């Protein structure tokens, strides 16, 4: 919440890591399918200038995932007495 | 892919089909000629699978019928709120809930029934209600009758809106088959919106309205002097005084410092000593966590945006080596058959109702709910019976799906085919398990009764002679008593008082206390398991042998609901799956009757009572440890020791319970003539009456006929269930109101 | 007198049974009543008698209230029966049953003229043949129309339209009488003077009824 | 440019609508949705466009009526007692009610509901039956209610008495600008309601607070964050 | 109207009408004649 707080830093890092994972393979996305690996799919939604398969629902889903991972990490570290 | 598919005006709103009673089926479209047509009019009314073979029309009818049932439910809820608004002493009950009985039904003085308006207290006369609506309204922050009036008017408005919605979504804008088949969208919207959004809205109401009103009520201030909920909503000074964390003003939520919300979102597991109910802050954090979990779960399935899970892909992927085609054709089955979904919904709804009853007697989630013993007993019994009816209807509609909607082409080597392929082994093993359970439980009871009648108390299976103590249940109780100690250290106390601890009492009456488990408890628990096993065996034999059997190889062609196949092969009476459900209904009734008898006796002997300086004096003095081990103990110390209030209720406000008890005995006895006998006797009797009316030239044009064998069985089981249910209802309510 | 006639709502489709022949036919029928010709005749007769009694009662109420406001000792239209049989030579019971006996003849003659048109004017009642014959469904005429301005067809139609419009207006006037006497407990003329004295303040919203006041803020 | 146009949504809509930026993620302009005859459901393209333009006009009027009193009362144009916040006029008596009015607020509500019921019921009857309000005599202004083929743009001697847009290009530009300003005012009234709930002040006061201190007065600082 | 009238002319609806009529008649008789047992004019 506070600018410069450790929770802000690590949750911004988590959201950016989720976005970077969605941009380049890694995390499954709209254009990524199949259970074991990730395979190319239909474009589904126009990306509106974004290269590769990166649409609005992609950034919405992975921002939600990043916020969830960040709040889980924050509360887990607060439970164990860490940052 | 997922989109709204709606046809515009497929059915015109005309009264021309209201004049013709039999119109949905071609068999009844020809008009009536015998009286068995009339029953057939009231039997195939909701059999939409038989009226048309088109799944789209059936789905539209199902949607409209669900809207109608929601409208009926909202009408009933609005009427309940209106009765609480006008013909009730809720305002008087709020001043002293431990001395004024809850009353919300008032009778008209016409023929001497005004004696039913008993002295409930607070300057009011009426019937002592056991629904617990007073405690629900106290948990919702309702103070004045104006709020109940507003809730009733809003309920009537929403009921009219739902009734118009059913008319619109059937006659005007009827959804197509592709709209109903979007199971992924339905699941996502139900998990996120129906359950999660409602949980979040109720959590917000508990935070902003229910918690301050309940805190001020527990403080002991006048309910008339309590500020209105909108004052808590708008002005922040009162909510800051009652809870300092509200002075932050949503700062800890968006800064992830949620521990600052710990004052009004607590984890003090247990019972509130002021009111004997669950902590409202605990319920607020509970519903908030449930809402968060359900909004997380509602984004699981793929609908229109690529990401998500496919139900068909998940079902086809989960295949093992011992099962062949693991869960292969189930997605096509559950997206085309309404009866399979009905069976699933009814089974899960009934099991969840049983869970609700158990976890509601265990933790009373309402202020001044545990002190009202009658409310708790009535709620437990009601949810118990509704759950049992739902789980037997699950087997009924599963058998209906087996007869009608099963396709062998889509089921070659899948799980359903293998279940049908070893159904005989399933039924044989279940029969052996049921017989062994019934022997080693009921024969144990008979052993105790015999050795009691033979003067051998040391030979009995009691708490003093042969200790067959429930060591697993006692170990689990001890572990859950230590759950806040080591495994859940953030909880202030135990999650419930049933595991152990101290005695919580309100107004001199014990709200909750630890429950000891002995040999009688083990005996009745194994008896319940045996009865459930037998009912499961009956319903599973009905479901699995619904299509074919060794006795009848072409049972599928005879339909789901047929009386018999003649006296051939020795006799094929009651061989249909419908007759199996009709037989299992009695076993469900017996099982739940024994369960509620165990609940009533155990909580009257070891839970409920009064609290004095010497200790806790229970209602029956704790005879369950020494009387529940024999059938004669239930006969004398539970059925004869109680039920004296029912028979002595004449001349008082409880006399309607005695009259209802007698009427229930009457209906239960009257059911036996339909359960026994047959059809030819009554048919010839009706022929003689036809001759009598023909002598006087008053023979009706519609030929009177005897009830069908299936119809006679249905009438018998319905009157039998109604008689037994109302007998237990009257006995329980009269006993728990007079002495409770 | 039909087809392109002003309706209750501009653009709404008029009902098939409401062709505009009847007086005051604005095609107003949300519940689709009076579809059958016999049901239409019964509804027309009921509307006509309700209209005549409503206009008579509203005129009497207005005259009594105007005289009371002018200074004449007349009671309010509400609870006038109490002082009425307090000062009546005829007590209650006898008066209402005498009224019922006097009304039964007229009501049953109206009913059997509605069921059988022209059957009353056959000399059965004091040898009257030309009179006591219904000119129309709900419009008897004869001795009930002493002066003959209903002989002209166009004049009769205009009189029917005027009568049904003033009847509907008097129906709403009587409903308003009941409503604002239950709301204000004053005479309708008192409500009229209060409305024309301070129109900007005195209205249906300042009586303490109709609109509820809970928070008072 | 198409502002965030979702793919597979252009398959059923071409460029005929004024805005028509191709943004339809869930999908409601599809002719397959509510296809048939008669009244049908409420999700049809004609009613969708009609409700969109009516929401646009109402939101534009609301944004104007929320800005003008506060802005003119900040200066000497509007006196201070009449320069109340838009939610403190009496629309929400918990928020605030202006007692010094020429009539009671419920009397004004009754006059308003009668007038707007006449207006919107005539509008609805013309929507169901085009040109029907010009036939039945209303006051003599029936020729002013002639309407057009599109119910969203009736025109006539009163609704468009300036007869702007003689050419089709000017009609298209005017319709696009109307729907754009209406969508902007819809988002504006959304923000106005949000600020009224959170800040409890007028939108111009919130704008001045953001202007004076950007970081010290923003959405993050509104709810307690830093 | 006539279709709704024939719906009201069906046996359950007229039976319901008879039920309310008879029940209301007996209830009003019992209310205005409180608890009689023997016919004594
Ligand atoms: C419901 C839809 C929104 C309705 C309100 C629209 C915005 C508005 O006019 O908002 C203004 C009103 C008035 O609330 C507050 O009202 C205050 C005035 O109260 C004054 O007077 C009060 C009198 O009791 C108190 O004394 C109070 O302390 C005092 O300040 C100030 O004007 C605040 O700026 C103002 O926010 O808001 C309210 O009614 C708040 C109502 C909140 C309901 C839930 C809204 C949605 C929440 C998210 C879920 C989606
Ligand atoms: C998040 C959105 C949402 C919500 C809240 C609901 C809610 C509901 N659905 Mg629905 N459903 C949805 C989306 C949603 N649906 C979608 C997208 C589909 C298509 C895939 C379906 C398909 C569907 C079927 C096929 C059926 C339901 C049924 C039901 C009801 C279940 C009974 C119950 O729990 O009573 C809860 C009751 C209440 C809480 C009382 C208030 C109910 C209000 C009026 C509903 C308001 C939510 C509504 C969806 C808003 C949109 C409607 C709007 C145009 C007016 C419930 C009202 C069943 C039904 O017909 O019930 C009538 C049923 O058989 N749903
Ligand atoms: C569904 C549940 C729910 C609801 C309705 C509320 C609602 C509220 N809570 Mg609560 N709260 C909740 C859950 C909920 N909360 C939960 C789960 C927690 C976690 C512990 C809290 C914790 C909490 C705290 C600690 C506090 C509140 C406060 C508030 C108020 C502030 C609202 C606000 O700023 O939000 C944001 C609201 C908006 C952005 C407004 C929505 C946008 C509007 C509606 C747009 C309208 C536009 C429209 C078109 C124009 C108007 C139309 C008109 C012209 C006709 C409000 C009454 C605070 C309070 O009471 O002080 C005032 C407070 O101190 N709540
Ligand atoms: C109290 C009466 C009674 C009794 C004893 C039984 C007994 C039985 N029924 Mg049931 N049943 C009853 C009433 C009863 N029924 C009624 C009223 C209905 C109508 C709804 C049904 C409907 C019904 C169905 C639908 C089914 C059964 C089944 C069964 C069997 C389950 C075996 C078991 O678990 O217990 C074991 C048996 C006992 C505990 C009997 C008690 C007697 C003593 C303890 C046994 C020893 C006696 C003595 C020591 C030996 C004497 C030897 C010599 C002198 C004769 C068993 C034969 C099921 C079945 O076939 O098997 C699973 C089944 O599917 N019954
Ligand atoms: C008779 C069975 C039973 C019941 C009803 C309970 C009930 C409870 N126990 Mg206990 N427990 C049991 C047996 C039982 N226990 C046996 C042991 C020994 C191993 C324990 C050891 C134990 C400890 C050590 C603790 C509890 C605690 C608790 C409480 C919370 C538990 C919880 O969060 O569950 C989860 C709650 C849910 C609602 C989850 C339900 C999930 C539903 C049913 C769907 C499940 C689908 C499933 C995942 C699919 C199967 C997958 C599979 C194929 C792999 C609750 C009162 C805790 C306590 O003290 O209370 C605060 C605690 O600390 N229990
Ligand atoms: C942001 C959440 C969200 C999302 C992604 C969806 C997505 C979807 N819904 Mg749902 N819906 C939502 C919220 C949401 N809805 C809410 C809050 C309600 C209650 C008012 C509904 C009520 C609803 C119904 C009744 C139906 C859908 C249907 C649909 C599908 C297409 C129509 C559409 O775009 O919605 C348009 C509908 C809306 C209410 C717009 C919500 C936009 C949010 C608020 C942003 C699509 C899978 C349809 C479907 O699946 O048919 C098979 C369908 O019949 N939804
Ligand atoms: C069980 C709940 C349920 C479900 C699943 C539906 C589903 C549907 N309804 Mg229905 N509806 C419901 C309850 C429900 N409705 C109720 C309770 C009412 C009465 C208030 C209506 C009144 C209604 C009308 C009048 C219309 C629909 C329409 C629709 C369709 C549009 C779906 C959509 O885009 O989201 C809903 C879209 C929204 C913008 C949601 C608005 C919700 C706010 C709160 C209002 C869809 C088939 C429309 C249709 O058939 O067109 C295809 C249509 O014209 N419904
Ligand atoms: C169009 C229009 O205005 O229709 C307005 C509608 C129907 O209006 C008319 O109705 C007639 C039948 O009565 C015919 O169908 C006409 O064609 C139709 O225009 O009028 C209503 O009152 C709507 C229905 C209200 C009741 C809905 C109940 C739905 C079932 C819930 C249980
Ligand atoms: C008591 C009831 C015993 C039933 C034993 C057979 C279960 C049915 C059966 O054959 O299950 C076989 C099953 C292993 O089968 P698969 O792993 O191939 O099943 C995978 C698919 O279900 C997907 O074993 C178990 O579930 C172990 C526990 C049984 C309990
Ligand atoms: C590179 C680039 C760029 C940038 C971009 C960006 C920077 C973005 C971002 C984005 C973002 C940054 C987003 C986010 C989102 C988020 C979200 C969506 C989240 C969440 C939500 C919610 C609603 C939540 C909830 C919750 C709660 C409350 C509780 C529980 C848990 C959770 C967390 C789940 C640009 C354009 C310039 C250019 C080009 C490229
Ligand atoms: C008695 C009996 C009959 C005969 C029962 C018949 C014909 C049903 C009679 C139902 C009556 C007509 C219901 C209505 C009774 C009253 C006339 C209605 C209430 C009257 C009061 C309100 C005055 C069967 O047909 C039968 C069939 C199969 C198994 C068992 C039996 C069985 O036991």
């Amino acid at each position: 919440g506070f600018i410069g707080s450790p929770t802000n830093l690590i949750m911004v890092a988590s959201t950016g890591a989720c976005l970077f994972a969605s941009r380049f393979g890694l995390a499954p996305s709209v254009r990524k399918v199949a259970q074991p690996l990730k395979l190319a799919d239909r474009e589904v939604i126009q990306t509106t200038g974004d290269p590769a398969g990166f649409t609005a629902t992609d950034v919405l889903a992975m921002g939600a995932a990043g916020h969830a991972i960040g709040v889980g990490i924050v509360l887990g570290l607060k439970g164990i007495g860490q940052l | 892919k997922v989109k709204i598919a709606v046809d515009r005006n497929p059915v015109e709103t005309n009264f021309e089909k209201w004049a013709k009673p039999g119109h949905f089926s071609r068999a009844l479209a020809k008009g009536p000629n015998t009286t068995t047509w009339i029953w057939n009019l009231h039997a195939d009314a909701h059999d939409f699978d038989n009226h048309t073979s088109d799944l789209e029309e059936i789905s539209r009818k199902v949607f409209s019928a669900h809207f109608g049932q929601l409208g009926i439910i909202l009408i009933w809820l609005s009427g309940m709120y209106f009765h609480g608004a006008r013909f009730s002493n809720y305002e008087g009950w709020l001043s002293d809930p431990t001395h004024i009985k809850p009353s919300a039904q008032v009778v008209w003085p016409i023929v001497g029934q005004e004696i039913l308006n008993g002295d409930v207290g607070g300057g009011f006369q009426g019937i002592q209600i056991t629904s617990g609506f007073f405690q629900l309204w106290r948990a919702s922050g309702i103070t004045s009758e104006l709020q109940l009036y507003s809730t009733a008017i809003g309920g009537l408005v929403l009921a009219a809106a739902c009734f118009f919605a059913g008319w619109f979504h059937y006659h005007k804008a009827a959804p197509k088959l592709e709209w109903f088949q979007n199971v992924e969208s339905m699941l996502n919207h139900h998990l996120a919106g129906l359950l999660g959004l409602g949980s979040l809205a109720w959590a917000g109401h508990q935070i902003h309205v229910s918690l301050p009103v309940n805190k001020l009520l527990d403080a002991g201030v006048d309910p008339k002097e309590i500020p209105l909920p909108h004052e808590f909503l708008l002005n922040q000074s009162i909510i800051a005084d009652l809870y300092p964390s509200f002075s932050k003003g949503l700062a800890p939520f968006f800064t992830l410092n949620w521990a600052e919300y710990s004052d009004f979102l607590t984890f003090k597991g247990g019972l509130n000593p002021v009111t004997g109910g669950l902590w409202l802050s605990d319920t607020a954090h509970h519903h908030l966590a449930i809402a968060v979990l359900f909004l997380v779960a509602g984004h699981q399935y793929r609908t229109n945006w690529g990401i998500g899970h496919s139900i068909k892909d998940i079902l086809e992927s989960h295949k093992g080596p011992f099962t062949g085609n693991g869960h292969a054709g189930l997605y096509e089955i559950l997206t085309t058959s309404w009866h399979a979904q009905l069976a699933i919904n009814l089974a899960l709804f009934g099991s969840l109702s049983i869970i609700v009853a158990h976890h509601m007697y265990a933790m009373p989630p309402y202020p001044y709910l545990a002190t009202d013993y009658g409310t708790q007993l009535s709620l437990f019994t009601h949810h118990m019976w509704i759950g049992g009816f739902c789980v037997v209807g699950a087997g009924a509609h599963a058998a209906i799906f087996m007869v009608r909607d099963y396709d062998p082409t889509n089921n070659y080597n899948n799980l359903l085919d293998r279940v049908i392929r070893h159904r005989d082994a399933i039924i044989s093993h279940l029969n052996w398990v049921s017989i062994f359970l019934g022997f080693h439980s009921f024969g144990l009871y008979i052993h105790n009764d015999t050795m009691s009648a033979l003067g051998r108390p040391q030979d009995m299976f009691s708490d003093t002679a042969i200790q067959l103590q429930p060591v697993f249940a006692q170990w689990i109780q001890n572990t859950h008593f230590t759950a806040p100690q080591l495994t859940a250290p953030n909880a202030l106390a135990a999650t419930s008082l049933t595991w152990g601890g101290d005695v919580v009492a309100v107004g001199g009456k014990v709200a909750m206390m630890p429950i000891a488990l002995g040999t009688s408890d083990f005996l009745v628990h194994h008896i319940h398991a045996f009865t459930i096993h037998v009912t499961v065996l009956i319903l599973l034999k009905g479901v699995l042998f619904a299509r074919s059997s060794r006795l009848i190889p072409d049972k599928a062609n005879l339909g789901f609901r047929f009386p018999c196949d003649g006296p051939g092969r020795g006799g094929t009476c009651q061989v249909s799956a419908w007759d199996h459900v009709f037989l299992g209904l009695f076993w469900m009734y017996n099982s739940l009757s024994i369960v509620i008898f165990h609940f009533s006796w155990k909580m009257q002997s070891d839970v409920w009572g009064t609290v004095t300086d010497s200790g806790v004096s229970h209602i029956t003095g704790g005879n369950f440890a020494q009387s529940a081990n024999t059938i004669n103990g239930w006969l004398r110390d539970f059925l004869w020791a109680q039920s004296s209030q029912v028979i002595q209720s004449y001349g008082s406000a409880l006399s309607a319970y005695g009259l209802m008890f007698l009427g229930a005995h009457f209906v239960w006895a009257f059911s036996l003539m339909f359960l026994f006998s047959g059809r030819g006797y009554w048919q010839e009797l009706i022929e003689s009456i036809v001759w009598a009316h023909n002598k006087l030239r008053v023979a009706p044009s519609i030929q009177p006929r005897a009830l069908s064998i299936t119809q006679g069985r249905a009438v018998g089981v319905a009157h039998y269930l109604l008689g037994g249910i109302a007998t237990t209802w009257s006995f329980f309510l009269a006993r728990i109101i007079a002495v409770g | 007198a039909g087809a392109d006639r002003p309706l209750w709502s501009p653009g709404s489709q008029p009902p098939a049974w409401l062709d505009g022949s009847l007086a005051g036919d604005y095609g107003f029928d949300p519940l689709h009543l009076s579809e059958e010709p016999e049901m239409r005749k019964w509804m027309v007769q009921a509307e006509l008698v309700h209209a005549r009694w409503a206009m008579l009662g509203v005129a009497g109420i207005l005259f009594t209230s105007i005289a009371a406001k002018n200074g004449a000792p007349f009671p309010d239209w509400y609870d006038a029966g109490k002082e009425a049989i307090k000062t009546s030579p005829a007590p209650l019971g006898s008066l209402i049953f005498t009224e019922l006996l006097l009304f039964g003849w007229v009501e049953t003659k109206r009913l059997y003229d509605l069921r059988n048109p022209g059957s009353q004017g056959d000399g059965s009642f004091l040898g009257i043949t030309d009179g006591l014959k219904g000119k129309e469904n709900g419009y008897p005429g004869g001795l009930f129309d002493p002066m003959g301005m209903s002989k002209n067809e166009a004049s009769f139609k205009e009189a029917k339209v005027k009568e049904i419009k003033n009847g509907r207006l008097a129906m709403l006037a009587f409903v308003g009488f009941i409503a604002q006497h239950h709301a204000t407990h004053k005479s309708p003329i008192d409500n009229l003077v209060d409305h024309v004295a301070d129109p900007f303040h005195v209205t249906f919203a300042t009586n303490g009824v109709s609109v509820p006041h809970f928070t008072e803020f | 440019l198409y502002v965030g146009s979702d793919a597979a949504a252009l398959k059923y809509l071409d460029g005929t609508l004024p805005g028509d930026y191709g943004f339809d993620p869930l999908g409601l302009l599809d002719p397959t949705v509510s296809n048939g005859q008669g009244a049908g459901g409420f999700v049809n393209p004609r009613w969708l466009q009609y409700s969109e333009v009516i929401h646009a006009r109402w939101a534009m009027l609301g944004a104007a009526g929320c800005i003008a009193p506060e802005i003119l009362g900040k200066a000497g144009v509007i006196p201070a007692e009449t320069a109340v916040d838009w939610f403190r006029t009496g629309v929400i008596p918990p928020a605030g009610v202006y007692k010094d009015f020429w009539a009671d607020p419920f009397t004004l509500f009754f006059i308003e509901v009668v007038a707007i019921q006449f207006a919107e019921l005539k509008r609805l009857q013309d929507y169901k039956n085009p040109g029907s309000q010009s036939r039945q005599y209303f006051l003599g202004l029936e020729g002013l209610f002639k309407g057009s083929d599109n119910p969203a743009y009736p025109g006539g001697p009163f609704f468009n008495f300036a007869n702007f847009g003689k050419t089709e290009a000017e009609m298209k530009k005017l319709k696009l600008n109307e729907i754009k300003n209406g969508r902007l005012a819809m988002l504006a009234m959304f923000g106005y309601g949000a600020q009224a709930v959170i800040t409890g002040d007028g939108p111009f006061d919130n704008l001045l607070a953001h202007l004076a201190d950007p970081t010290g007065a923003n959405l993050i600082t509104n709810l307690g964050g830093k | 109207m006539k279709d709704f009238t024939t719906y009201l002319s069906t046996a359950p609806v007229v039976g319901l009408g008879w039920a309310i009529f008879t029940s209301g008649l007996l209830i009003e008789i019992n209310r205005f004649f409180p608890d009689p047992l023997v016919f004594s004019f």
